[PDB]
């Protein structure tokens, strides 16, 4: 049921197993030289060795460079973590842009730790203690009777626990959480492994950037004062640069001890040609770190002014000692037949039923104003021809539609 | 007669777009004169919002100033209903100290679109005056036991059945429509619900909003919640900045993105923010994105249809002779400036204790009242005592 | 809790993080603890 | 250490600061409100208890200072017409104050003869305003 | 006695019943037309039906726009808001110029509101609480004496205010407010010297209900409920502690605030008095500023608007080099209706003059009110009426009780005008 | 095997400054190849900055792009080694919203002096047997036990309160600060690890002396004590960053405790380098401040490094030669890069691929360094990354020049970028 | 920071009040800005329309340009 976007469509890079690309594969047609580009950057980012690698997708708009960035997402899958930006969130009013493009970074390097969580659980409570507590707990498969810490004897009054009230306690942490209170004696716990002794595997993935905001304050309503840091607005703070190297050398600790895996993912910058001089200089050292993640950067810029500074023309509104340090794909305009190839593929992902002569029509179309706009007229084709009793498109609808819209060149030659 | 809140505003006179069931426009209908193209154009769109399953679709209305493009917007709010989120800005108010414009506008695009969750609740009470808890009503009679001190304050009404929440005869449903703006405003802080009242949320975190779309999704996968997509309004957005175009671009590309209008009435002008020249204002790699409706300058018989709309919505009777001048004014001024001179020559006519405008009242407030054009040239006329010329 | 650098600040210091690390219950001695009986030989008080 | 002082006035060359704002600080909000409440049906247990958490500890955190806490924080929302305006909104009782000073330092008592009950209130007001005590019948 | 400003003069605008403009009258001479079409505006005002309507006063300076916008206020009188605004107040360093032309917008819109207030007034005859849910207070006054229970946060109040026994306190139930106003009168004779302030017991009921109306804007019930002053819980007591900077107040908020003040007019406990927003000096605005506005004043709920400018062909602020007839975009010089104001002929100046002088307590001989006239045709009417203050000086430092020439000529030397200064320049 | 956080980076295989301790630069050593008179010009200054006798003396590394000003910075900081405060920031860093240019300058200054303080605490630490009943004023007995002795304290009122506010119990190890009475709780009982767990964390009994004379050193820097003086709880800071211009007469007093505590041979004081790439971005105002911030006596050596060429200084329509003031350039030495021959490009490209792993053939080595040589340097090191992917999809364990050309083909260099858009330009958006 | 505009209008009702019940007494100062020329349009603006109120002092203003 869930919505179609611009790049619904894209779900890999289609390309065969000796890396080449499918001339249509997985929503993509053409652009097979970027593809394979984007797919040898793909087992770059997933062979995780190298850092502060940059590419730039530069090349006119609409060529597919933001599809090839949620291409190459996609052929990574969820597990490594694809941060998505725009030049233009640099400009904060809390932090500076450098705070703002490296906490883009930390949260581009992701963190999964493996974890054997112990719980206890149960109808509980059946007993409270008999120095020690002991608390019977019983869960229809069986009951277990346990001796707890007296520190876990305050959490408990802390929670107000009372006999026959289910409950979390956790061996690990020690955290107890009283789940219910199943008027039977208002939850009670199912019973496909009811046990009283619950322990599974479990993997929680977090990113660099989660840790330096959980540390960038005290964790809030535990502590005597930490109270009243709740009642702050959180405001987003520069977070020191030794705070990053000392959550560095812990998560290093236990990556050496094997129960977190470090998992470098994906920095996409579109509208890269929106950044200032200043963000520019700094991703020059932010990517000279070994700890920086794959930056993918999109322009469709010319010739254009560099931000910041009013006089200076570089390629890509990028400056050129950036340029210098990033492997540049270009992509390309495209024929007539794969803008109908797309438009065909975007009408599939829609659910639209379209005629051939509409489908030509509508590449004409494309081929006259771009792609874009005959992709757009679509839905509004299929909006009319359901008003009209048709469930397919045909040339008439087309018609109608691009008649009843324009695109940016005939609403420019009104204007003119 | 009694002064609401709600007052006889620019565009109260539109009900919706006056379309047929085939979305085409009647002449006049639902307040709305003309422009059949463009109500043509917004119907359909209407129909794109209603269906909802195309997320992050652009419309543009362009025209010139007093073409109607801020009625079409208004006429499409009132058609789409108080249960879809429409969310009205202008581009100024993007312009934040709380907050940065990609924030603001991240703000207007998850006001936009809404969460439906319905919740059974339980409430059975009814007529009770007793003390322990025995309960009476013309068709019940009951007993529930207790064992907890909330009775105190209950004592001096109706109760949850599950939970025993005490507030001052059947299960009964709730339907709350919530916007993903509300979700992580009430999320950010403990009682965030306040900032959506002060505005004081600045800026809440990616992590909050990336956790509260999973949630999201996860609750339409689960059947807890429906995506009611609504549409964000723009209007003048020619005076968004280069950077807000540009963040723009792709935070219409998410799947939660609302479906984008936007209004301006200008030509080839400079893009804020950039000494760079486009066709409205906005970059053409935005306008790659928009579909583009254009309102075309009324006719005189359209200008007087309005006049006529616009008058008995403001309750003032006129004589054909006065809606001729005040239509042949319009055409030579402005529409704006006739629907203004429409109250003031009822307000003229009150004063003469006349019951219906004439010629000569329009013909006082034209003499008492300037438009643009007459006042430039008296400008002109007195150019040096004017100050900065 | 482990990555929970800012919440050790109130906790204890470097000297006594050193002293710990080198003072931890060895695997061994925890199940010779839990193996062997309670040492209950307090010689009680003498005031000599 | 650090230095302070108290010394420092504000524009008058006087008294004690508290004095001062007493004096001078009369304004009401128009409209006072209490913060907006969020109305949900079965509000989650972990927010509720959380929530309670969070207000029980600011309790008994701010309970040495409760009493500090609230003289500060505490808005304005009466104002009443001064003492003074009594003797001042009446020329009788401005020259019954003088009358009763002089008759105060020349050791005389006096009894007031009014009809009126209310303006007897109004008196024992404008008495209190004096620190004259009196007997009323 | 009251200080005499630049516009002490305008009682009005001198308009008879038809709306005509007499020639002098309110303490305006001249601008008749203009006068006229305020006068149409007042009416427009009046009959309070039409939101978001926006008038332009354009003329050079001097000629009265400012003084035109108080006549309208005076003709409106106190009931009616007019929120007075300069185009400069805009650019504040805690919120966003949208915002506070939006809340200029809802303080130019009144409310009256009739409200019962409960009041308990009397003496403390007891104050026992009962585990903390109640307090049982005896209150006494010359009616008799009544026992009350009392919720726990008008007891802790009572704690902040230290009342005892004896104590005479006023307590509001709405506002959960409670007064202290002093012990009772019978406790004066206890002692020769005590401190503290007897008061006598009240003379009324102890539970008293009032019906008292209330002048409030949108404005104050946006403004207390975003940073809401009621309630004793302890997190929002906490967050009084902040420094009250202004907040961008919600779409929200004021849709929520619109449907109760809806509520309350059809309750009948509300009537609303939508005022006038006067922005002088609105060249000022800038072009983000005037983009609003084009949305501001299509609000069904927004106010009458008067904007006034003196600028030629003003480059519109915030856009580097576009020239607008006024300083204001064409686009809102469509919204708007133009009042323009002309300059003023010897005649009206003098006539001007001498309203000026008798405002200001100043006896100017014949002569010298002719002299003046004329150094104020070839300076500037502004001029003029500033020298009659020192020259009313001179001629009581000379011992006359009136302004003669030698006084005016005198002056004229001491000081300069604009046009005199930039010669020397 | 494993991913660590650190991984191969751009600078990963600069070990050092590969320099003799004549300080004459080895043609390669320490992963790091030509560049000889900068490299001999970045040892003077080393041995400058592990003298730390001169203060706030400045060094300015110039050259084109590509010719190695970071290599030698870097390698700089990895002779220096840890405990010498090594602070590297680009210029941008300093435009903050939280503080202004010359408040980030000074942090970034008082964050390259290293301070080393020293303590004795005299603490007690021990198992506590027993603490009995203080029912009278109160007064009670503490019996604490190392593995050797074991002794019983008298208590007064105040230890009496810490110890029963903290609830220590038979069976924990303290330790108790005499100066300040402050109970630390860090363990339980070795009589137990028997059926707890919790919060808790279990120690054996301490061994030895149950009173220990102890010297602690502590290791922070100028920023860190100011920030730690700046309000009650600001080390807090330390974390958030949310500093906020600390107060001039703060540091002045904290400049003056230094140095008492220099004196009286308390502290040390570990002079650093702070390094800002990118020094082209400072403002005029910022290369004023440093003008005057180096002539403190607590200024450390300052290395920046910038690739301009004769430019207009940021905040000004001035030109002056590095971007930089012409007052500022007399107040530092210029070191300046050679570009690199063909031999010195392909060394380099051989360390970077010993780097990376990957195994290349020599006439692949010919065709990446004549590629670096018309293109740039860092387009070749990518393209080690490149080909050794495109190898590997092929199933070879060396990298041909067939490869180089595929990735040379797949992925352009600014120059044929430039040249592809040019032919396209009326395509691509503004200009 | 910002005193609202509603409370100052609450202490300028209020002081007249106090005026007219013969509490306070209104003692009109001076004002002097010195280099008058420091001040942008948007504040030359505001003092047009800030020396209208009654409760405005005397303004004296010195500058040097020409
Ligand atoms: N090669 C392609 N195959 C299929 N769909 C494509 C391809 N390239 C682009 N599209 C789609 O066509 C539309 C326009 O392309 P985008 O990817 O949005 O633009 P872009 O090229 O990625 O970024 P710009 O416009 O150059 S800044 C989107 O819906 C894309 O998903
Ligand atoms: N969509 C449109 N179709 C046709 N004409 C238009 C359109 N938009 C603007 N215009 C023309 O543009 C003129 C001025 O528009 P405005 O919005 O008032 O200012 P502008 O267009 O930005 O022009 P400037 O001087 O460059 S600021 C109008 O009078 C129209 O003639
Ligand atoms: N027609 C009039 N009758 C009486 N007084 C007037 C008249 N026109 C102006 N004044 C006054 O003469 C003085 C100067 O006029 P102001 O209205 O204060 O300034 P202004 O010229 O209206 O301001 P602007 O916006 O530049 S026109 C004030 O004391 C006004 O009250
Ligand atoms: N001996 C060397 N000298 C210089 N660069 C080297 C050397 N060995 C390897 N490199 C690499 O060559 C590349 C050139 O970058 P650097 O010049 O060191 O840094 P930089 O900040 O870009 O300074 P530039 O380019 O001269 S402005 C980096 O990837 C270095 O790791």
């Amino acid at each position: 049921t869930q919505r179609i976007a611009s790049h619904s469509h894209v779900k890999g890079l289609g390309l065969d197993e000796s890396g080449l690309a499918k001339q249509a594969a997985s929503g993509l047609v053409g652009q097979e030289n970027a593809r394979e580009a984007c797919g040898v950057i793909v087992e770059l980012i997933k062979s995780k060795k190298m850092a502060g690698r940059a590419v730039l997708l530069a090349g006119p708009p609409g060529t597919g460079k933001t599809a090839l960035a949620l291409a190459i997402a996609q052929e990574l899958g969820s597990k490594v973590p694809f941060c998505p930006m725009v030049g233009s969130e640099v400009y904060s009013t809390e932090i500076k842009k450098t705070e703002v493009l490296m906490e883009n970074f930390r949260r581009a390097i992701g963190l999964r730790i493996k974890e054997t969580k112990e719980v206890y659980e149960g109808e509980v409570t059946e007993l409270t203690p008999c120095s020690h507590v002991i608390i019977g707990l019983k869960t229809a498969k069986g009951t277990k009777q346990l001796k707890l810490d007296p520190s876990i004897f305050e959490s408990l009054q802390k929670e107000r626990v009372e006999a026959g009230d289910v409950i979390y306690i956790e061996a690990n942490s020690g955290a107890v959480k009283r789940q219910g209170r199943c008027d039977t004696y208002e939850e009670y716990v199912p019973l496909p492994k009811g046990d009283v002794h619950k322990k599974k595997e479990i993997i929680q993935d977090v990113t660099l950037h989660d840790l330096d905001v959980a540390n960038a304050r005290p964790q809030g309503g535990q502590d005597i004062l930490s109270m009243m840091g709740q009642l702050m607005k959180p405001k987003k703070t520069e977070i020191t640069d030794k705070l990053r190297g000392e959550i560095n050398k812990v998560v290093n600790k236990y990556i050496d001890q094997g129960i977190a895996e470090l998992v470098p993912g994906v920095l996409f910058v579109d509208e890269v040609h929106m950044l200032d001089i200043e963000c520019f200089t700094y991703l020059h050292r932010a990517l000279e770190s070994s700890i920086a993640p794959i930056v993918i950067f999109a322009s469709n810029r010319g010739n254009c002014v560099i931000r910041g500074t009013e006089d200076i023309t570089s390629p890509h509104g990028i400056p050129l000692d950036l340029l210098d340090r990033v492997m540049i794909i270009r992509t390309m305009l495209y024929t007539p037949q794969e803008m109908k190839q797309i438009i065909k593929i975007r009408a599939q992902t829609e659910g639209i039923n379209i005629s051939e002569e509409a489908l030509n029509h509508l590449g004409e179309i494309g081929t006259k104003t771009t792609l874009r706009y005959s992709v757009q007229l679509l839905t509004p084709a299929n909006l009319l021809a359901k008003i009209n009793g048709k469930d397919s498109i045909e040339k008439e609808h087309v018609e109608e539609i691009s008649e009843l819209f324009y695109d940016a060149k005939s609403s420019a030659k009104i204007l003119a | 007669d009694v002064t609401r809140i709600e007052r006889i505003g620019a565009h109260s006179h539109i009900r919706g777009l006056g379309l047929d069931d085939a979305l085409e426009p009647r002449q006049a209908s639902q307040g709305m004169v003309g422009q059949l193209a463009a109500r043509r154009a917004a119907g359909v769109v209407l129909e794109m919002i209603r269906e909802g399953k195309i997320a992050g679709r652009a419309v543009l209305i362009a025209g010139q100033p007093g073409t109607g493009k801020t009625a079409i917007a208004m006429g499409m709010a009132q058609a789409l209903g108080p249960d879809t989120p429409f969310t009205a800005i202008a581009g100024s108010e993007i312009f934040s100290l709380e907050m940065s414009k990609t924030e603001a506008l991240t703000q207007a695009f998850r006001r936009s679109i809404g969460v439906r969750i319905k919740e059974e609740t339980e409430i059975i009470e009814g007529e009770v005056v007793e003390i322990q808890l025995t309960l009476k009503t013309t068709e019940m009679e009951t007993i529930y036991d207790l064992g907890t001190k909330m009775i105190e304050s209950l004592t001096k009404i109706t109760i949850d059945k599950a939970t025993g929440k005490i507030s001052k005869q059947k299960r009964k449903e709730v339907v709350h429509t919530v916007s993903l703006h509300e979700i992580d405003v009430i999320n950010s802080r403990t009682q965030g619900f306040l900032a959506l009242f002060s505005g004081d949320t600045g800026e809440i975190k990616s992590e909050v909003r990336e956790q509260i779309n999973a949630k999201v999704a996860e609750w339409r996968e689960e059947g807890k919640a429906e995506i009611i997509p609504g549409v964000l309004f723009i209007d003048e957005v020619h005076m968004l900045d280069i950077e807000s175009f540009s963040f723009l671009n792709r935070a219409l590309e998410s799947d939660m993105a609302p479906v984008l209008i936007m209004a301006t009435n200008r030509g080839i002008t400079r893009i804020r923010g950039t000494s760079y020249q486009s066709p409205h204002g906005i970059p053409i790699d935005l306008l790659d994105r928009l579909l583009i409706v254009s309102t075309t300058p009324y006719s005189e018989k359209d200008t007087k249809q309005i006049l006529r709309i616009r008058c008995e919505e403001e309750d003032v009777e006129m004589s054909e002779d006065a809606y001729t001048v005040l239509t042949r004014i319009g055409l030579e001024t402005s529409l704006r400036y006739a629907i203004q001179l429409i109250t003031a020559a009822s307000l003229v006519c009150r004063k003469r204790k006349g019951t219906e405008v004439q010629v000569d009242d329009i013909k006082r407030v034209y003499s008492l009242f300037l438009d643009e054009s007459r006042s430039t040239q008296y400008m002109k006329e007195y150019q040096d005592a004017f100050l900065f010329n | 809790s482990m990555f929970d650098l800012i919440g050790l600040e109130n906790k204890i210091t470097r000297h006594e993080a050193e002293l710990l690390s080198k003072k931890k219950i060895p695997r061994k001695l925890m199940e010779e603890i839990s193996t062997s009986a309670a040492p209950a030989a307090r010689p009680a008080a003498a005031k000599l | 250490e650090s230095p302070s002082e108290l010394m420092l006035t504000l524009c008058r060359c006087g008294e004690s600061l508290q004095d001062v704002i007493d004096r001078v600080a009369f304004v009401i909000p128009p409209v006072v409100a209490a913060p907006p409440s969020l109305r949900v049906p079965r509000p989650p247990p972990l927010y509720s208890h959380r929530m309670r958490i969070l207000r029980q500890g600011l309790r008994e955190h701010a309970a040495p200072y409760f009493q500090q806490l609230r003289q500060t924080t505490a808005p304005r929302l009466l104002q009443f017409p001064e003492l003074r305006l009594v003797q001042f909104d009446s020329g009788k009782l401005e020259a019954l104050a003088i009358l009763l000073q002089k008759l105060k330092s020349e050791g005389r008592r006096v009894l007031i003869l009014s009809q009126m009950i209310l303006m007897l209130d109004i008196l024992e007001m404008f008495l209190n305003f004096h620190y004259l005590t009196y007997v009323r019948i």
